[PDB]
């Protein structure tokens, strides 16, 4: 039976492996989303200085 | 009496034979560590197996 659980924890240690790479492929999408988003308000931050520059429809 | 001496010396052989029953029983332990040898060598041949996959 201690043989039988030694196999078990390999298949636990192989899901593990599994699990472990599965959870971090979803949030590397997630990141590079909230990446491309943080760009986009990067980006909205020159044009409201931009706007303050005009001074005639400022 | 010389004779029941005799025969309590034939018990202490026999006592001491009984003695010897453990001893061979301790004796039978050596078998029965081979024993347990072999049943913990049919798991490390289970866990081998468990092992390679």
């Amino acid at each position: 039976g201690n043989f039988k659980s030694k196999l078990k924890k390999a298949m636990l240690s192989q899901q593990i492996t599994k699990s472990t790479i599965a959870n971090k492929m979803r949030l590397k999408v997630l990141s590079a989303r909230e990446q491309s988003l943080d760009g986009i308000f990067e980006e909205t931050k020159e044009k409201l200085s931009g706007i303050a520059n005009n001074r005639d429809e400022y | 009496n010389g004779i029941a001496t005799l025969l309590q010396a034939e018990k202490e052989a026999h006592e001491i034979v009984s003695k010897a029953r453990k001893y061979r029983q301790d004796k039978l332990k050596q078998a029965k560590t081979d024993a347990a040898k072999e049943i913990d060598s049919y798991k490390i041949q289970k866990d081998k197996e468990l092992k390679e996959f």
